[PDB]
C-alpha cells in the first residue's frame, strides 16, 4: 500500500518557476532514495534529479543549477523546485521511490508541466446528438481550449462502457479540440438522459452539456 | 556511458503468442543489474523485472526476464490483450543509470470493419460562426483507414483533422474521429455532407451522409 501522489503541474510561462510535490505513504521519504523522472511528449524516460537517503543530490546536466530536489520529513513529501523554465521542459514529470541507488520501484501518477506564454482558455462544448445517422452513438465536441488536458466523464462517472474519448488535436489556431463519444442502446434515448461532464483544471472550468436527439 | 539498444522497435502479435524483447548494452552490465518497466498509454511506468530475472511482487507470471553481460531479454510467455504498452529496459551496473529507447508492443486481432456514424454541426455552434461536422469510425482493426469528405460531391482537402484512440484493452480495436471544419457561411451554401470510409474489413468503401436541415 505504498502510494505516491503528485500535484503542482500545469501551465507556466517560460522563464518562470514551478514547484512539484509528491506526497508519500507506506514508507519514509527521509530514509529512502527518491527521484524525479520526466517524459516529453512522445519520447522516452529521462531521469532529472535524485536524492539519496543520506541527503546527497544529483542532477541531469540539463537542469543542474536551476532545479532543486528536496524533502520535508514532517510532511513525508518530496519536492522539485524548478526555475528558468523553457519549452524543452514541457513533459510529464514522475516522482519515484527508488530501491537504493538502483531501480525505480514505485512511481507516482505523473503531472503534466506545460511551458508556454499562451493564455489559458476553457473549452466550448457542443452536442453530437444521436439520430438515425448514428446501438446508437452520441457525444460531445470539446473545442478550443488551452493547455491540455481536459477530462470528460459521462453521467458523472456512471457511464463508462462504450466511451471513447479521443486524443486532443492541436488546431492551427493553437488551441486544442477533441470529441468524446459513447454508444448506448437505441431504446434508451427517449428515457435515459446523457450528460457529458467536461472539466478543464487550468481554466477552472466545469461544463455539463445535455445531449439529446434533434 | 552504457547505451541500451532495444529491439525490435515495434512488435505486433496476437494474444497467446510468445513475445521476446531484447535489450543490448554497449558495454557489460555488472551483476545482472538490469530492470524492465511496462508503460501503458497514459499511465506511469511500472516495474516488471529487477536484477535481470527477478519478477517484481504482484507482476503476472507471464512476464519473465533473463540474460547477463550485454544481452538481456524480456519475455511475455503468452500475450494477453491488455499487454499493449511500451516496454523499457534500464541498467544500474554503471553510472549514469540509463534507459533503453523502448519497444512498443501492439496486439493483433482478426479484421473488424468500422461502424460509421456522422454528426452534423449543432445549432449552438452555428450561432458562433464555425461549423464542425464529425465522422466516427467505431471499433475497427487494423488501425489504417482512409476517410474522405465530400460536400455536394466535391472532394474536400485541407480542412479536416483525424484522431485515433488507443487500442481497446478488451477487444483490441480502434476508433477514429474525422472532423471537417467549415465557416458557417460555407456550410449553409451546400446541402449534402458525406464521409467516405475505406478499410480492409469492408468489401467496398462505405459512404455515410446527411442533408443539411434534415
Amino acid at each position: 500500500q505504498v502510494q505516491l501522489v503528485e500535484s503542482g503541474g500545469g501551465l507556466i510561462q517560460p522563464g518562470g518557476s514551478l514547484r512539484l510535490s509528491c506526497a508519500a505513504s507506506g514508507f519514509i521519504v527521509s530514509s529512502n532514495y527518491m527521484s524525479w523522472v520526466r517524459q516529453a511528449p512522445g519520447k522516452g524516460l529521462e531521469w532529472v534529479s535524485v536524492i539519496y537517503s543520506g541527503g546527497s543530490t544529483f542532477y541531469a546536466d540539463s537542469v543542474k543549477g536551476r532545479f532543486t530536489i528536496s524533502r520535508d520529513n514532517s510532511k513525508n513529501t518530496l519536492y522539485l523546485q524548478m526555475n528558468s523554465l523553457r519549452a524543452e521542459d514541457t513533459a510529464v514529470y514522475y516522482c519515484a521511490r527508488d530501491y537504493g541507488d538502483y531501480y525505480f520501484d514505485y512511481w507516482g501518477q505523473g503531472t503534466l508541466v506545460t511551458v508556454s506564454s499562451a493564455s489559458t482558455k476553457g473549452p466550448s462544448v457542443f452536442p453530437l446528438a444521436p439520430s438515425s445517422k448514428s446501438t446508437a452513438a452520441l457525444g460531445c465536441l470539446v473545442k478550443d481550449y488551452f493547455p491540455e488536458p481536459v477530462t470528460v466523464s459521462w453521467n458523472s462517472g456512471a457511464l463508462t462502457s462504450g466511451v471513447h474519448t479521443f486524443p486532443a488535436v492541436l488546431q492551427s489556431s493553437g488551441l486544442y479540440s477533441l470529441s468524446s463519444v459513447v454508444t448506448v442502446p437505441s431504446s434508451s434515448l427517449g428515457t435515459q438522459t446523457y450528460i457529458c461532464n467536461v472539466n478543464h483544471k487550468p481554466s477552472n472550468t466545469k461544463v455539463d452539456k445535455r445531449v439529446e436527439p434533434k | 556511458e552504457i547505451v541500451l539498444t532495444q529491439s525490435p522497435g515495434t512488435l505486433s502479435l496476437s494474444p497467446g503468442e510468445r513475445a521476446t524483447l531484447s535489450c543490448r548494452a554497449s558495454q557489460s552490465v555488472s551483476s545482472s543489474y538490469l530492470a524492465w518497466y511496462q508503460q501503458k498509454p497514459g499511465q506511469a511506468p511500472r516495474l516488471l523485472i529487477y536484477g535481470a530475472s527477478s519478477r517484481a511482487t504482484g507482476i503476472p507470471d507471464r512476464f519473465s526476464g533473463s540474460g547477463s553481460g550485454t544481452d538481456f531479454t524480456l519475455t511475455i510467455s503468452r500475450l494477453e490483450p491488455e499487454d499493449f504498452a511500451v516496454y523499457y529496459c534500464q541498467q544500474y551496473g554503471s553510472s549514469p543509470r540509463t534507459f533503453g529507447q523502448g519497444t512498443k508492443v501492439e496486439i493483433k486481432r482478426t479484421v473488424a470493419a468500422p461502424s460509421v456514424f456522422i454528426f452534423p454541426p449543432s445549432d449552438e455552434q452555428l450561432k458562433s460562426g464555425t461549423a464542425s461536422v464529425v465522422c466516427l469510425l467505431n471499433n475497427f482493426y487494423p488501425r489504417e483507414a482512409k476517410v474522405q469528405w465530400k460536400v455536394d460531391n466535391a472532394l474536400q482537402s485541407g480542412n479536416s483533422q483525424e484522431s485515433v484512440t488507443e487500442q481497446d484493452s478488451k477487444d483490441s480495436t480502434y476508433s477514429l474521429s474525422s472532423t471537417l471544419t467549415l465557416s458557417k457561411a460555407d456550410y449553409e451554401k451546400h446541402k449534402v455532407y458525406a464521409c467516405e470510409v475505406t478499410h480492409q474489413g469492408l468489401s467496398s468503401p462505405v459512404t455515410k451522409s446527411f442533408n443539411r436541415g434534415e
